[PDB]
């Protein structure tokens, strides 16, 4: 439900609250390494944006590469 | 799932939650509009600029607050729903109302639901409420089996009666207690959502109720210019018998007020009586008399009137009204003043020779009194008032005879024969004051003789 | 004095009740309007001659503000002078100027009853077991002008606001304007204090009021019978009731 | 196919359609209701307050997509299989508004200055809503978009008989239209 939370913050087309959230949760998937947390974000993401709207956010000059994998 | 059978109430809920959720507002705005009705209320003009305008006058900071609040909420509703409103309401708006969202700058009218104007909005939103609410309280009851749902009407509206549910509050959490999930070895998990479920825990949440009706009327008095007693005349045949003046009164009434003051005298007190028996009525048979000494105690102004009234009984008070009233013009007539003043010259044309034969052999064989009486009884009410100008069914270009008969049809008075047969139809509307002038000239004429 | 308003008040009572329609549809009212004004219109008693001379203060109001929007007001004479069809109506000058002030008096009175006759509440200074406390707070009332705001008008529908029977009455005299008052000093507290203290605040408020000064004087078991009318009428201005033990 | 010539029209020969009907549309209710009584002046009533005892629009009528939230079709018809006949409808008008701007602004009502955006927006929006509704992802979505499409073009010649369902190519009145959408939705 956090990283959902995370998702629909992300899927937006700007608020401190939601930034401190996203950051804490940026945090979290680095620091516990249980890339499956990010597996469902991508995929949650892609639900709700597209493939696409992830792939550009794979590629460089991206400020989200965290929703990534290794 | 085939929901409309299995889940009906569900289903037209479901529809209308949209629409219904904002249900919830309208005790606000009823009480807004009541509240503006009280202010207004018994007023005619209205020099408001706009809401800002207004919000301004009533600056009273806690009033203005207050006032603002259901303002937004009242434009935040109808900003909604205006779409629909154009399609659906029952009641018809211009395009041009529900076109574009509204703001504060909006004109003030829109708020006070008038039957007229952008006041319809106002009373559109109210009524779109009523159907929604209504409409899920008959699939309800449909379904409850019962026919005695208690009904309200829109002056008691509380939040306790009105369709009032949160979606995310109320709703949601519902959905996704019922929403059920189904496995089985080697299988996925699969929804199964207990729609009776839902349908019956939002029945017993939400519906109950029945709102009515509320508000003013613009025509709120239409005083001595515009005077509409026909409206007067009307209530009053409703409420009891009314007849025609005998000859034999109508003779010795002329021959009592053989001066134009009297006459006006009289006619102020059969007034005060119109009006109060069309508010309260009374025994069609009471000596008028009697009737304005005793019960409207209206002494110490009454000389002749009561010797010219001691035949005249209240039904005949409408019937003495139009022969004073005639009676009064006739006299000016008869002193070559003109009578007509308060009548648009356009109403004044004169009339052909070929129409003024024309007429002149009607007249002859005519019954002249009660032509003289009808026709002034037309033009003082119809062809008078500015008010009777901006309902303009009453055209210079309109023929007379055809305009006559409707008249006398709405007040479902007995038609003479002469009416439609020997009434020219050359005769138009503009010849009127010509048409009563030449009659009474006739009259006049046939009384010196 | 120069004119006996006492009696042209009286002469207008019956054209102004005519001016007056009801939402309720209460067809006996007018009639008792119109009787209860001419025994109150008088000087008999003390609260007679108060109730007429609060009247008369209050039609020289309206008259002045409407004076106030014409030309020349001390040429009113002369303006009827000028009207030959109010002059042949009349007959006399002297009949001619009486019509003219009955005229200009009518619509304004009509008003007046309006707003103080608006359920029942004449009935409260005629009725002989209205308290004096009552009869007290209604002339109160209807002599402030300020608290009894009337505005000008230029059918008048007297706006009942309970659905109450005839032959009955608002138990406490301009309940509804009293209610409205209390409500206006609720928001402007509310608004002005917070949740706490908005309760002494709108108390206080209330108290350096002329109502709250005026029932600050009442003392004892008037002021609870007052409360108990007011209860009661505030109950049928807020919920509607069909009978009487609810 | 005869089915798909009101969209083929709509495409390719807007012009035609400028007074035609389209499933963007919603209708007066009251012309099917044929209570608010009404007085011969035509001032409302439920003689009181008086004195005295078709709404339809044709073209493209729906104005900004912002404020479609939930879809609401007057026609019985699931709310889905509107969705869809109004997305291939606008569909249909993005490529009239390609062909012929100013035929669309014609059919558009309120007017506007950028049809295809507008239309864009429209098609976005309800995508947007069958994602709510079927509960799928994006392009999922989109999927069920292209398997209705495919639908229509498999069921091109398969409609080569037992066709006698009342519409128009041009889609002149009410009627047609609401036939077509029961095809369609068929
Ligand atoms: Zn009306």
């Amino acid at each position: 439900l956090c990283l959902d939370r995370a998702a629909d913050f992300l899927s937006e087309p700007m608020a401190k609250e939601k930034q401190c959230y996203l950051q804490q949760v940026k945090q979290f998937c680095i620091r516990v390494e249980n890339d499956w947390h990010r597996v469902y974000l991508v995929r949650k993401l892609s639900s709700q944006r597209g493939m696409e709207f992830v792939q550009g956010l794979s590629k460089p000059g991206r400020p989200h590469q965290w929703v990534f994998p290794k | 799932k085939n929901g409309k059978e299995r889940v009906p109430i569900l289903w037209h809920f479901l529809q209308k939650e949209a629409e219904l959720r904002l249900v919830k507002f309208l005790p606000e705005i009823l009480a807004l509009q009541r509240d503006l009705v009280k202010q207004f209320q018994n007023v005619q003009q209205v020099e408001y600029s706009s809401i800002r305008g207004f919000l301004s006058k009533h600056s009273s900071d806690g009033l203005r607050q207050l006032l603002h609040n259901r303002i937004t909420v009242f434009l935040s509703t109808w900003n909604k729903l205006r779409r629909s409103l154009e399609t659906n309401g029952e009641i018809n708006l211009p395009k041009d109302y529900c076109s574009t969202d509204l703001d504060l700058d909006t004109e003030f009218e829109i708020l006070l639901p008038r039957r007229r104007g952008l006041g319809l909005c106002a009373t559109a939103l109210v009524s779109y409420l009523i159907r929604l609410h209504n409409e899920i309280v008959y699939a309800v009851e449909k379904l409850s089996k019962e026919n005695n749902s208690y009904s309200v009407d829109a002056a008691e509206v509380t939040e306790l009666h009105v369709i009032s549910y949160e979606v995310e509050r109320d709703l949601t959490p519902l959905i996704l207690s019922n929403c059920q999930y189904q496995v089985e070895e080697g299988r996925e998990t699969v929804q199964e959502f207990d729609l009776e479920k839902i349908q019956r825990q939002i029945v017993s949440r939400f519906l109950q109720g029945k709102p009515r009706l509320s508000l003013k009327g613009i025509p709120t008095l239409v005083y001595r210019h515009d005077w509409n007693y026909e409206h007067l005349f009307m209530d009053i045949k409703n409420k009891m018998a009314q007849d025609s003046l005998p000859s034999s009164v109508i003779s010795a009434i002329s021959g009592q007020l053989q001066s134009y003051s009297d006459a006006c005298e009289v006619l102020s007190v059969v007034e005060v009586t119109l009006g109060f028996l069309s508010t309260a009525g009374g025994d069609p048979n009471m000596q008028l008399n009697v009737y304005t000494q005793d019960i409207l105690q209206m002494g110490d102004q009454t000389i002749h009137v009561l010797k010219a009234l001691n035949r005249c009984q209240l039904k005949h008070t409408i019937a003495l009204w139009q022969f004073l009233s005639a009676h009064k013009s006739e006299q000016l007539l008869r002193l070559h003043k003109e009578p007509f003043g308060e009548i648009s010259s356009r109403y004044k044309a004169d009339l052909s020779p070929e129409n003024a034969k024309l007429l002149s052999t009607f007249l002859n064989q005519t019954g002249l009194d009660a032509f003289l009486l009808e026709l002034h009884e037309m033009i003082i009410l119809k062809l008078k008032n500015p008010q009777t100008q901006t309902e303009e069914r009453f055209r210079p270009q309109w023929s007379l005879r055809d305009t006559l008969v409707s008249y006398m049809q709405t007040k479902e008075s007995e038609i003479l024969p002469e009416m439609a047969s020997q009434f020219p139809e050359e005769i138009l509307l503009a010849s009127c004051v010509s048409v009563w002038k030449t009659a009474a000239v006739l009259k006049w004429n046939r009384e010196m003789r | 004095s120069i004119l006996d308003t006492t009696r042209l008040l009286r002469s207008c009572v019956q054209s102004a009740v005519g001016m007056l329609r009801d939402q309720n549809e209460s067809c006996t009212r007018n009639m008792r309007r119109v009787v209860l004004l001419l025994g109150l219109l008088n000087e008999d008693d003390a609260c007679h001659a108060s109730f007429l001379r609060v009247s008369k203060m209050r039609l020289s109001v309206f008259l002045k503000k409407q004076e106030e929007s014409q030309f020349h007001p001390l040429e009113w004479l002369a303006r009827e002078a000028c009207n030959q069809d109010a002059l042949q109506e009349a007959g006399t000058f002297r009949h001619t100027l009486w019509k003219r002030v009955q005229g200009a008096v009518t619509p304004l009175l009509a008003s007046m009853i309006s707003f103080i006759d608006r359920d029942g509440n004449l009935e409260l200074l005629t009725r002989p077991d209205t308290p004096p406390w009552a009869r007290d707070l209604w002339m109160f009332i209807f002599s402030d002008t300020m608290l009894l705001n009337i505005p000008l008008v230029m059918y008048i529908v007297v706006q009942n606001h309970m659905n109450l029977s005839e032959n009955a009455s608002n138990n406490v005299p301009f309940s509804w304007k009293i209610k409205d008052y209390l409500e206006e000093l609720w928001v402007q507290a509310q608004y002005i204090t917070d949740a706490e203290g908005l309760p002494k605040k709108f108390v206080d408020i209330f108290q350096q009021t002329p109502l709250g000064r005026f029932l600050a004087q009442l003392h004892g078991e008037p002021q609870q019978e007052l409360l108990q009318c007011y209860l009661k009428d505030f109950i049928l201005l807020t919920m509607r009731v069909s009978t009487e033990e609810e | 196919n005869e089915l798909l010539e009101p969209l083929k029209n709509l495409a390719f020969s807007p012009a035609t359609m400028a007074h035609a009907f389209l499933p963007t549309m919603p209708e007066d209710l009251l012309a099917q209701a044929r209570h608010w009584y009404t007085c011969p002046n035509g001032h409302p009533c439920s003689c009181i307050d008086c004195h005295a005892p078709d709404r339809t629009q044709t073209g493209h009528v729906l104005g900004n997509p912002q404020r479609r939230d939930v879809v609401t079709c007057d026609r019985g018809l699931p709310p889905v299989v509107f969705l869809l006949i109004r997305l291939l409808t606008h569909l249909a008008l993005l490529l009239g508004a390609s062909q012929s701007s100013q035929a669309l602004i014609n059919i558009i009502k309120p007017p506007v200055r950028d049809p295809k955006g507008f239309l864009q927006q429209h098609i976005l929006k309800d995508l947007e809503q069958l994602a709510k509704m079927l509960g799928h992802s994006a392009d999922e979505t989109i999927g069920v978009v292209h398997l209705v499409l495919r639908r229509l073009l498999q069921e091109q010649h398969q409609l080569s008989s037992r066709r006698l369902l009342n519409f128009d190519t041009e889609l002149s009145t009410k009627e047609m239209r609401n036939n077509w959408e029961k095809e369609i939705a068929a």
